């Protein structure tokens, strides 16, 4: 059938006018494929003949027993106004409600089944020719959304929602999800209810032009649903075989890194770093890499985790949301998200480096907001945390660090390893320690280099570097200064640059000569950084940037 | 109750914002307010045909209330409520003892919104897990929160207010967006008087109505500090101020406090102030006071707002329109978004009081930190532009 | 069987003792299991009962009617040396040439039926454990190569490759590929003849303790392998289906762009770059991403190359490769290689960028290297080259490059886009020609800029920039020097760092303002960019430092 | 015939570099001599427990030669080679009128290799499109391209030369890795017939055998135009080769050209060269003439090279230890690709002759394009530490 919804009202783009594309002559087989094809459709009123004052036209095709008729529509799809978006997301299993009662229904010819504005339908113009182009060609124009159009996808889902809208108004106990041409019909109904309900609603579709298959028909839980498996209360992902190999190629491990970063929605602990670290450089698809040893060690850990089936649960809005974070090595963290102690409703992972350098406090901070924006998609509320970071620890941290942040209700766990801070820089000059005045200098043409020191000690010394820039040189000296001086030590820099980096606590960092001032800031007992405008003479700057500057 | 003809220019097309993820409480506060507001005309729904998108919020007493985020078409929309229907802004709204803000935009729900523009005003209330394809609409009348609103409906303002101006000359009334700026020098209570016989006239056009002390609004100045004794890292810092000053203020001077710091010295040694480096400092000091000589404001030019986090519920910032060259600088002192997103509000409103238009701010936070939580607690009827910066250490350190 | 072939001696790593992990108490289901399991490989020779001496162990478990016996060798693993790679790389259809006949035999029971070094045994203890641990466990050990040890792998393909040795030696028109579990055997062979080398191969491969399935098991071509479809005198990829979907999870299209790369070895003129772009930034792996119209317009035009399929051809070494390059878009290059005119013998794309700025000439050099590579790997010779560039174009931009290389044999074909250099930059300075003295200055601190210039005819210029580097200032001073002068000009700087990235004519850059240092060559007539050292008070260098120094 | 023991000291596993794709004639090649070695007992099969890997090559007349790439071997073996067993250079050799180079590495096949070793010395044969998994091989005898082989060998080396040099006491040996560099003052004829007697007292202990003039080695200076009439441009070039000259040579001056650059002139303008100006560029080429005051070979720092394409076939290159500070500068004067490989060699051959040890290289190339192309033309029996950059295009204007 074709639905008597209203159709919806659609126009080309502002400048441009309908397509106007030849029709290349085509093979007899297939001529008579779209003759055949289209008479079928001309008598259930999907397309009909057009006179030849219609100037516009669209390529068509058949491709194969079965014959398909198979429209191009680039050029009118360039030319038709942009819609709106179907959808800004996807359900997550993890947010569904358990229903007693879910059945599938899949529209029958869900495009074919739906009008096309009247005004538009003569840009679907398109030509079946005849043998060798001899002679005028047969011409129609859908009155449907046809294949392969722009609006197809969204003047059908449309329409279906409109023509939902009444029966949901009536039925607000039942649940209905639309996804493409199916239907997903939840209820808590008792079962027999339930089909007679589901029988009401195949006859409301079919009032508007809509058909849906039978009970015996009717597809069973667990439903396959875009990569997952949904149980009658239980979700989880379809079946992951983490395949044996000898050989890995890029491309299997591109395929291997898919699979675990889907398997990680449920399976805890999966992870996914050292395999990653395999495919950085430009290597070919078919290309064998080695596995290293910890990428080695890596695999075989979540081949543990991917041993036993792991299952989610579904959502209770009558319970509290609690996230868990654990820390599971340098940069990669762990959450599950549950509702009863340990019977998770979902699971994931963060391994993000936001900047160049960073702490744990800072990782689990953005760690935290992730999950809160994940759970107000999926549950339309913030969760309670539990942290691997003690409330002092966090205090301490936030208080006097210059971005703000704020995380919702959270409490402390004790689930080692433990989130701290390994150092903490002096709020004031210390009496009693040497004041190392830095400075570094690079030759913008020759990038070579000179870092070094003056101390109030009288302590002076100037190293030779090679290719490298003023900023490399400047956190030169301070790490020269770190190395050469006692457990306590001022520094004095005139680098902005310098001081920012290590004014946040970096604990981690994609710089090789960060991970050193890091090491040492590490292993002194007191360090009180400082900085003063370069070049304006001030006392131990000037001496410093005299045996700097040198070449 | 004939509608203003409404263009975007000739290559600029409407808004398509992505909608950002709401809680619960605030998408159901959103459909009650949206089914009303169809009920009553002011909104239709729409089709797949409208491909435009603007973000919609619920914010706040126990009314929850929309907020639809124009900041796109407002730009897209420039020409039409700046130069073609501006409003002026009166200088004079900064010079008054007192100013009332009221909220005046249920008046342009009476109003009627060109047809051929109505599809530019598309919105979308999100559903929860993405489980229904969410709820679409369009204004049919002038929207709050698009700056064409006012500047369509000053026509009729003008009307509403003439026997308000006529019999009080000496107030001063300014509209921005959804608000009404009205000040006076009237003592307080005389002020008071005056605001709610204002609302009363407002009151029989339909608009049911929802302090600042501008004239005492100062400069925070850079604050240079008057210490017992001064150790080498004191004046390193002091040092570090003024000549970072001495770029914004001409005449800042450092040349015999830099003497005081002669070579290679402990941080912690103290050391004697010399009378030559007294006076410089204290010249520098009422040089502070004032304000900057050199720049003005420049109606063609963006303000900008720097917010830096001092710690102990402190915020400092800075309004200017080219780098460092501040019109204004100021201080305000719960968490620290909490915080931020009044400072933001009370720097919003003090740059519309004095120049009549808002800033693009600078946010020292995490971009989605900021967007899940800023509308918790915003109580404004508009949104400021944000981008996310990181405080450089050294600038916070120089506004105190 | 156990092969008689000798054993491969095996360590453990140099400072490192054999595993002694705890067996964690089982269910009597899975204790049952596993002595079942143990008896019948203890019946076959696999493993042996060992005494209470033996002070090693390794954890066991069974898993889902089917019972699997599963060693945790995971400590085992981490104690036992590294061995040799099994293998450079797979081979590629393409490379492989056409036999008359193909037979697959897979290896039955492969690991079990290749003994372990007699020495190493010991260390693959391993328990069944008793009844809630009451009494001692059923203590063995491996005799043969443990399923999930390290050494597996690697000792089989060499056990197989010894045992292979001499059959190959006395057939050596044969080819056998070894591909774990798998041998492929290929002859030119009459069918009879074939069946008859196939049968003394399975003789031979019984003789060395490997058995095979009989020729009513052995697989038919078309084989399914590693990804592609090896018919008798073709090959493909495997079939690929482009899902139609509503909405884009980052999923899906991570899925897509995969499938993609891996239908470019054979479909010529796939892309990528716009669905690529898409996965950028920091998105939910579930999180459905909008189209853009180019990435929309991109995968339409992938469906229409997907629409009919394609095959490639088989190897004939008597025969040359030619390679052929078209250019498509920015960054974008496609490839065909093929030995008679359109045959193909296999597709590809080359897309990266190396550096942040490039040309056209450059690029195609990398796509003539990644090729060149390619076939060494795949034919063991280069092939001949035709490419869409000028003789001319060629000789000049590299006789004038600093850079070596050097391409193999090509030839011009006009298939347009053709690459050419855009602009070219001139050998002396210009006469009549206004010379612009050029300079930018930036703030450490505030990051406030001054790019500006000083002209011979005393025009002078100096705009205020915010948010810049001292290398962005040096590369606005250029611009503004462009913008502001004639079709011809001399253009001074003291920035090694602008110099080096304009003399290389790049026409494509990572950098906004380079693209639009670009704009600007081009439309010039005449540039002549020269060098001088800063801050050595050279005329007009100096001038211009001085109205651009003031911040 | 009985072996010397090896280590690599305790923390530093064995080599497990690539093996690079070859083609089919150089695979082919391989697998002959390869075949033929282990029929003559020189190399082993083995087996996957052998983890170790270094890569091999074939290069060249029509007779193929093996070339094995213990690049890594070397570096990893350096306390054997270099402190524990160390080949003394000698000063001399650069200073001799002729120094002829030959092929000793047959030599090496007459010792046995220390048991415990050979594992580290595995590599592979591998085979056209992964058909069949390549062939894996160890040394049983002291291998050509370790330095361990000349290390070993040097004892026998002694006694095999001890006749030649007690007869001719002013001739000059010096073995390096598969060579040995004779060097001579003796007229070309008798340095030839010289030669060949070596040859002759080699051929008795089985080493069946396969000119350098050193002593006419004198530095590329960095060139200073003479000209008919300078333009501003060719100061300004000159006053920056200058410039980054003074970086190297002590007393290079530019203060009287650069007063000659005056402020803002055209570059095509013509300019007098005042006489304090010729006189300072007369005395700057003096400087330039003579070696860099101030560096010196350090024996325990490693030797750089850097080479630029200077266009028609030339090329120019540096030696040095600390960037810039060079031990020596030279030229080399058919495509771009296998003239730097004879650039390469030419420099390596003359750093052996000079310090005793060969330069890693910073070649202007891309790295694929030299990895696929360089066998295709390298001659010597030794592959040089090599990395690869982007050439700074002043860099290659100051060196010509
Ligand atoms: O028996 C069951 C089985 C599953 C569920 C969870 C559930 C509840 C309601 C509906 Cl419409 C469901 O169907 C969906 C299928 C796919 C995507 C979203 C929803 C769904 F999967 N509830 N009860
Ligand atoms: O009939 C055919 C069918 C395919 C071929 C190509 C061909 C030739 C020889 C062998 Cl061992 C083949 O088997 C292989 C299978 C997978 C990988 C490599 C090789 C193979 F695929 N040759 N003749």
């Amino acid at each position: 059938p074709i639905s008597p919804i209203e159709t919806v009202p659609v126009k080309l783009k502002p400048g441009m006018d309908g397509p106007k594309v030849k029709q290349w002559p085509l093979t007899e087989e297939k001529i008579k494929a779209l003759v055949e094809i289209c008479t079928e459709m001309e008598k259930e009123g999907k397309i009909s003949k057009i006179g030849p004052e219609n100037p516009y036209n669209t390529p068509v095709f058949a491709i194969k027993t079965k014959w398909r008729k198979l429209v191009d529509f680039r050029e009118l799809n360039k030319r038709t106004q942009d819609f709106w978006e179907v959808q800004l997301g996807i359900p997550h299993p993890a947010g569904l409600k358990k229903k007693k009662s879910v059945t599938v229904l899949d529209v029958g010819d869900a495009y074919f089944s739906v009008p096309l504005d009247e005004d538009f339908r003569k840009y679907t113009a398109f030509t079946i020719p005849s043998i060798n182009n001899e002679t005028p060609g047969i011409r129609y124009q859908y009155n449907v959304l046809p294949q392969g159009w722009k609006g197809s996808p969204a003047i059908f889902q449309s329409s279906m929602t409109k023509i939902l809208e009444p029966f949901r108004k009536q039925n607000p106990d039942i649940v209905i999800y639309q996804y493409m041409d199916d239907l997903y019909v939840g209820s808590d109904l008792e079962i027999g209810q339930h089909r007679t309900k589901i029988e009401e609603l195949r006859q409301h579709l079919l009032r508007w032009g809509l058909t849906t298959p039978d009970k015996k028909h009717q597809k069973e839980p667990p439903f396959l649903w875009m990569g997952y498996e949904l149980h009658p209360d239980k979700w989880t992902v379809q079946p992951i075989v983490l395949p044996e190999k000898d050989s890995w190629t890029v491309n299997d491990i591109q395929k291997l890194v898919g699979k675990l970063n889907w398997a990680s929605q449920i399976y805890p602990g999966i992870k996914v770093r050292q395999l990653c670290k395999l495919l950085r450089g430009t290597k070919a698809l078919t290309e064998v890499i080695p596995l290293t040893e910890e990428a080695e060690l890596e695999l075989a850990e979540n081949r543990e985790i991917l041993k036993e089936p792991v299952h989610g649960v579904y959502y209770d809005p009558s319970k509290d949301l609690i996230a868990e974070i654990q820390k599971q090595g340098q940069g990669q963290w762990t959450y599950q998200i549950y509702q009863e102690p340990f019977k998770n409703l979902k699971t994931g992972k963060y391994a993000r480096m936001r900047g160049a350098h960073t702490n744990d406090v800072k990782q689990l901070t953005e760690a935290v907001q992730k999950i809160t924006t994940e759970s107000i998609v999926i549950w339309g509320k913030t969760p309670k945390f539990k942290l691997p970071i003690q409330k002092e620890t966090w205090e301490t941290w936030w208080t006097e660090y210059w971005q703000a942040t704020w995380i919702p209700e959270w409490e402390f766990v004790n689930t080692p390893p433990l989130v701290k801070l390994w150092y903490q820089l002096e709020k004031e000059p210390i009496v009693g320690a040497e004041t190392f005045y830095v400075d570094g200098a690079a030759n913008r043409e020759t990038k070579l280099g000179k870092a070094g020191y003056v101390t109030n000690r009288g302590r002076q010394k100037v190293v030779t570097l090679t290719d490298t820039t003023n900023q490399k040189t400047e956190l030169q000296a301070i790490y020269l200064a770190l190395q050469d001086s006692g457990l306590e030590v001022n520094i004095v820099t005139d680098s902005q640059y310098a001081l920012g980096i290590i004014q946040a606590q970096p604990d981690q960092s994609e710089s090789e000569l960060v991970n050193q001032i890091i090491e040492q800031l590490i292993k002194k007992e007191k360090v009180y950084l400082a900085w003063v405008p370069a070049h304006k003479g001030i006392g131990g700057n000037e001496q410093v940037d005299k045996l700097v500057s040198a070449g | 109750i004939e509608t203003v003809p409404v263009k975007l220019k000739p290559g600029m097309d409407g808004p398509k914002v992505k909608q950002w993820p709401l809680t619960e409480e605030k998408i159901k506060a959103l459909v009650e307010i949206c089914t009303e507001m169809e009920k009553e005309g002011k909104i239709s729904k729409i089709g797949p045909e409208n491909p435009y998108n603007t973000p919609v919020f619920a914010i706040k007493s126990t009314k929850w209330r929309k907020l639809v985020d124009f900041r796109e078409l407002n730009k897209r929309t420039q020409d039409f409520w700046e130069v073609q229907l501006g409003i002026p802004h009166p200088a004079g709204l900064k010079k008054k003892k007192s100013v009332t803000v009221l909220d005046v935009g249920d008046a342009y729900f009476s109003v009627p919104l060109d047809e051929d523009f109505r599809k530019y005003t598309a919105f979308t209330i999100p559903s929860i897990n993405n489980e229904t394809p969410g709820i679409r609409y369009q204004y049919n009348v002038l929207p709050q929160g698009w700056k064409g609103s006012p500047a369509i409906f000053q026509s009729s303002m003008t009307k509403i207010l003439e026997p308000f101006r006529k019999q009080n000359p000496d107030i001063v009334i300014y509209q921005y967006m959804d608000d009404l700026y009205v000040g006076s020098d009237l003592e307080i209570g005389q002020h008071r008087t005056k605001i709610e016989e204002l609302r009363q006239h407002l009151l029989r056009w339909g608009l049911t109505t929802p302090e600042l002390h501008p004239d005492k609004w100062t400069v925070q100045p850079i604050v240079l500090p008057e210490k017992d004794s001064w150790t080498v890292n004191d004046i390193q810092k002091l040092v570090g101020k003024l000549n970072w000053a001495s770029q914004i203020y001409p005449g800042i001077k450092v040349r015999q406090l830099c003497k005081l710091l002669r070579g290679t010295k402990a941080l912690t040694e103290v050391i004697p102030l010399t009378e030559e480096a007294e006076l410089e400092l204290a010249e520098n000091r009422e040089i502070l006071k004032e304000p900057v000589h050199g720049v003005y404001y420049d109606p063609s030019k963006d303000l900008i707002a720097e917010i830096q986090k001092q710690g102990q519920g402190q915020w400092t910032y800075q309004i200017y329109q080219e780098p460092f060259k501040n019109l204004k600088t100021g201080k305000y002192a719960t968490n620290d978004v909490k915080q931020l997103t009044e400072a933001v509000q009370k720097i919003t409103t003090e740059s519309i009081v004095i120049w009549g238009k808002t800033p693009k701010f600078k946010l020292p936070i995490q971009k989605e930190t900021w967007e899940t939580w800023w509308t918790e607690y915003w109580q404004a009827t508009w949104i400021p532009e944000w981008e996310f910066v990181n405080t450089p250490p050294l600038v916070k350190l120089w506004y105190q």
